């Protein structure tokens, strides 16, 4: 891991190896970005914690014993990626890297539409999958929109001439996540 | 209801047992919260100890827990029994002052132990000078808290 | 019938019984509403057609021989209901009533969400059906939102404790319209 | 020659020459754009009609007998111009062209204003015509603005020194359409 | 008098009878609301001039010798009405009342529109007059709207059946102000 | 007694008395409202934390040992007041109360203005204090406004006839917090 | 001179040397832009006064005897600078140039803020001065921003470590204008 | 390079002293993090203990701190001394497996102490049966991590 | 109330005249709407024709118009006259079934004419075999509509 | 190339056949579009007919369709043959005027038939007066269209 | 109640003194406002003169001010006496017309003086001709204003 | 180039004529603007007088206007001659100071006359005492303005 779902409180940890030390360690957490830049999230030293203004309310930091915690209060898609904790005791610095996976559970949709030209005999049925990180749709046989929340949507069309071979099944996946949509009958 | 006997209850054996509790604790940066007497509010040495002592029994039971028949567990058993004996030596002050002069600390177990060792130690020393010392009327000092 | 789907061009017809007459007939079409009011859509006489301003672009009228046509250019949900055609030849009036069914094909959605308190062991899976006129959802066992476009949405929740009995199936219906949503596996 | 006024329903027709035919003809109506370009309005075949989305509600198509109607539901200035109707039966195609004239009846206004410097003695009367296609104004003696609806406005000023030679006549024109404006007397004696 | 047209600079005057005096008079101007109600515009005493904030930039005051001026920088419709100038020397007061007439010159418009039902034979000609104080319209034969600027608009319709008896004349009036609109021929 | 300044991170604690216990305690933090009402901030049990949506990002909860922390991530004036922490082990519940003081450092301003009628001789100097909780202003001699951020503003005027008795001192206060404003000289001689 | 404070009524004067004359002089006022550039404000000839639309309500003109007045109804920062009055009698012209100084009285503000990292021991005191033309700040020891109204703001910070040596004084200045802000004690 | 005295280094004295540490600690709900080899990845009994024991020694100084000249400090000094004497009892494996099979634990000091005592107790038992046990080539076991 | 002369009303003259109408019409792609009984709802051969024939008569005046004194106008006048004479040949059914089994068609005048001719042709054939055929109680058939 | 014979081609038999087409049509409100000569543009009687006649053959084939060996079909066959014979009687005018003076009508079949009956009828009558009438030069009248 | 006194009530010395005022004033473009009789409203010379006369009394007090005992002050004092002597040579007309035919002027001191002089100059002329001229009923003239 | 002429260049008749102007003006609240010597800038009486004198020449032409041959016009013509006779009794100072100590005034005609009279009245007084008084170098006085 560590894996978090969208909206979840989640925690990254780091520690100092000398168990008797704790407040003495200068701790700083960074979000790593494209492709080597490190962006300071916040600092802690002697139980004084300052979170940089851009991350304020999104991240917090606290200590337990020799153990240091990065709390991301509500995981959003931007939080998916690597993190670096820098621990410093006077001249000595030790570094810890940590990856966070943010996941948006998939939504699968199905709806149909009959044709209007040249006649009403063709049914095209549409299956849509929105997820993060890897939405994937397909029709079982007899265009990547990027959303405001950072998630991805994909859609496939299937066209049935008369007479319609119903039921038809769509398969939606994230990674190991799987759902099916089945169109059983039209309205008439 | 205090008497000469009070001068003879806290032995140096008790105090060595408290030092053994201290010396035997592993060093971590671990902290715990406990309630104790505010030394910033009770400055008076006699009254401080009178107050500390009315807390020390519950403090022990809730904060100083060891596995049974272990040397440190036995030491706590003997410090508990000592505290029953010393009851006689403290005269009661107004009940209105039961929750006064008290403070929470977020400190190391070693720091908790040291506070406790100091109560016993200063209580011993005061009592060595004057078996009647803790019959002092501490109602005023308590009232000055906060 | 007549049945139209949302967005479809559809046609209501009326006629004059004397086949040799056509332009002479004063024709007027009304939308009938709650519960006896008649609202004038438009008029036609001698091949002059005037559509009332509120219905302009939504409805049109034309004649063929002795036959009179109400065209609704893009069926929307408000158009579902009864219509009355009033035909007048001097002193004689004959009346024809006609019902239009507007239908919005159903959309079925499934997505899941794990619990966050007191732990992450409960999966609640949600199935949503939007349709017109009669959306209906349910979970196969081992709150009507009215949308801007006049359609209706309904949703059901199913909560699975560990270990999750997957797959689970949701059934969505309009009337004779049917679709299924199947949640096959979570993400992990 | 077919002319419609702004806001009117208007009809354009084409037809199949063989009168016994009708629903069999594939019909498509185009709006001709300024590069002789064809933009598809809609199609018809066997009394199934589909109107392209950008035109939906603005145009409709129907048939009767061998005749194919393009209905514009409320004529607006953009609709002025040519249309093309393509009719196909099997391999054989014939095309008909139709021009539609959209006209907005002229508005003629008159108002005046006196000078404020060096004194109040000069009267400036203003005559304005709005119209489409061709507004024209003119004062009888002893720049074109584009509106949001597509129509055109023109204005002329006439400055009269004291004593004011009144009445004064203003003539406004669209094409054959004509109105006059007369400024007869000012407010003070 | 006095009369100003909308947008014009105009002055109201008052004076002290003893020609020997001027700066020593306390001069205050009032705009008289409806009614028995006086609103302070500005004051002048010993060549200090203060204009109340709500009138600032719309009115000013100055003195020349025994003469006091209320200047309106750009007359608008609200300014039309009565004014009071109170002049105070020691214990003695004299008041002058002045009326100001604000006029907006009229705009006359003519346009026509033909009928769309039952046919196109009826020509409706519309004549509009905007003015202040007294717009008046009428068609020569064989209510009032208040604008944002305080002026009034009035309109009359004349319907002509076939054959249209053109030209037709409407007369527009303010008071003595007069303009005509004449509809001479349709477009065909 | 815990005090935070506007924009600061600040921590409130409660604890379980038996030091050997921690993750077993069900902890819930409440903000106390003006009817002695409890609004749930969030809950914790076995190091699973859930913060109610209206408080998400503004408050967080964590444990260490027998200690339970309520973190306010950026103190704002609404956060001033009492909090309640309910701790349960089996059938046994104990509650702790905690007051948080939120303070906004005072801003003191001085400006002046001379009269325009009957003449320019009167100087009005104005002293303003913004602060929370208790802004207070006062001129030394020879209405409270509510701001959008929750803070309070107060202003006093001092009118000085010619010749102006300058310098003049203005004293502003929050509680123990204190600033002075001095108007020393005007712009003209 | 002359000097006006922001918001005040102020007049610039010019005159015709021959005391025998007044209304016969063509008087025009110009606001002199930067530079060698004159912008017509208004004209006066024979007691007809016309103010150019962009200056209407901000400036007016009147005459008393041989004397001509340019009145500014409510001085703002833009009005600060040079003015030219051209006086023309027949073929002969005399020009007067006048300078107008517009001053906004200063506003001095003091506030403090303590550090949040690495501890709370450092007190930063901020002193702000708003004014026109010349705001100036400084802390007494042991850039410029343009506002919408044309005035200038300048700010200085002073950082005090423990123990804070209070009180501390900042001096704010306009020209001769002077105010102090003194931070006397923290809140604790 | 291991010889017979490997059976006679870890005495009951060392173990009794380990029990002393455990017995003397105050019970708290308090946690520290430390490295340790996880039994879920290293299931082979000998190799688990071989790796575990060596890890306990080079983690001792950072995780097991008492005041100088205290009985428990002296106990730790003696365990460390004992570690040096055990040197030739464990033959080295491939240095690529240094970080292998290791994991962090966020646990109680008492729980750390339980783990250390058991590694000690079990390492002593093995050595008592076979002074040569830890000459075992543990590379195959270490490579199986992280399974 | 039907008698033997019911076999001897509709002659070949009437039919030839119906063919004349058909044969004389210009082919156009043009459509009118008219009522007619639909064969999909009324499948019983006798009752379909009974109902159909009566419907054709009271639809004739509105759907089959020619200029007066024209050969086709005269043909229509004769069909109508013939209708009156056929009166007692059809016994009435329940008046609740008046609007039953009827439907509109949007078809060509030639297609209207084909339908009318066939109803005529077939009604004549039935009557030629049995002058009493249309005394059949058709209520059960009419109630089956709209199936 | 016209001659006396032209006066003898359109017989009253043809015209009765046209009247039978008319009298036999069922009355509907049905309308059809067809192209014909604009009587508003060609006012001149001779030139109108010269033009109408160059359209009448195609008009017939596309607009006046009957089932084969039917009386009305036979009448059209004989009107077609007549039009070949009458070819001789009309002299050709400029080709530049082939599409001039023409107009679409949206009318009843009965109204189409009446237009056609009138061409034949007036063509017969004109030709009865002057076998050479349609040798008129109609280039100018055509040019005045539109 | 007129008489033959009125024939020579206004002497040439009265006129010289008026012209002295005019001659002695500084030419400036100064303007003052004063009430006087409106010549557009009141065209009849006789009635104009009668009206003007009921006004020059107040006019002189409020508009023509000189320091006590000055040559010009004296000439005003005498013109006040002259006007008091002239109150019999004009007969009264309806009091309803006391404000009629009157109008303010925004004019030069010298222009005011020209006005006042012409009242006396034109009065004397008519009074030289007919002494009884100002027994004219002006009710109708005033009423036309 | 002064002399003992200067002792009695300005007679009492010159002064009477000034006071005549003042006595003969109408009291109004009219104000005109004129350039004169600034008494706040130029406090020294001798130099004030010298400065004022280089100005009354132009002042009189532009500000004190009467019709030709009038008593008051004559008195101005003589005061112009008197000033032309006085050009020798004042010696020139640096031309750089031709605009110094000068200021406009927005004042009454009578106030202007009071100013002009006092130049002559105060000049005569000092000139009665010392005839050579205006040979004073005023370069420094003017320079202080
Ligand atoms: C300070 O005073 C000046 C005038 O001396 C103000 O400038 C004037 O502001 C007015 C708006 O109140 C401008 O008029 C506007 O012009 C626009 C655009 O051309 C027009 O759309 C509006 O209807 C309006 O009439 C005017 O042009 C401008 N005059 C000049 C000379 O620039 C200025 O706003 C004042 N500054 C402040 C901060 O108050």
């Amino acid at each position: 891991a560590v894996t978090a779902f969208l909206g979840e409180r989640v925690t990254l940890t780091s520690y100092w190896r000398r168990v008797s030390l704790g407040p003495e360690i200068e701790v700083s957490w960074f979000k790593l970005g494209p492709g080597e830049e490190q962006v300071l999230i916040g600092r802690m030293h002697h139980d004084v914690i300052f979170i940089e203004w851009p991350f304020r309310g999104f991240f917090d930091i606290h200590r337990s014993a020799n153990t240091f915690f990065l709390v991301v209060t509500a995981a959003n898609i931007s939080h998916d990626g690597n993190y670096l904790c820098r621990m410093k005791l006077g001249e000595t610095e030790v570094t810890k890297q940590e990856h966070l996976s943010v996941v948006k559970p998939l939504t699968l949709s199905v709806h149909s539409e009959r044709s209007q030209f040249p006649d009403f005999s063709v049914l095209t049925v549409t299956c849509t999958v929105n997820a993060f990180p890897h939405p994937h749709v397909q029709w079982l046989m007899p265009g990547v929109m990027k959303e405001k929340d950072g998630s991805l949507s994909v859609a496939v069309d299937l066209s049935l001439p008369k007479p319609w071979h119903l039921p038809v099944t769509c398969v939606g996946k994230n990674d190991k996540e799987e759902a099916h949509g089945v169109y059983v009958s039209g309205y008439l | 209801d205090p008497s000469e006997y009070c001068s003879h209850m806290i032995g140096s054996g008790h105090l060595q047992s408290l030092q053994r509790l201290i010396d035997s604790q592993m060093e971590t940066s671990c902290q715990i919260t406990f309630e104790f007497v505010d030394q910033e509010q009770l400055k008076d040495p006699v009254c401080y100890l009178k107050k500390a002592f009315l807390l020390v029994q519950d403090i022990m039971e809730d904060t100083m827990r060891f596995r049974d028949n272990t040397p440190n567990a036995i030491a706590i058993v003997q410090l508990q029994e000592l505290s029953l004996r010393l009851k006689s030596c403290f005269t009661k002050d107004y009940e209105e002052h039961d929750k006064a002069c008290v403070r929470t600390f977020y400190e190391t177990p070693l720091q908790l132990l040291e506070k406790v060792k100091n109560v016993f130690n200063e209580t011993k020393n005061l009592l060595d000078k004057d078996w009647n010392i803790f019959s002092k009327n501490c109602n005023n000092s308590f009232a000055e808290c906060s």
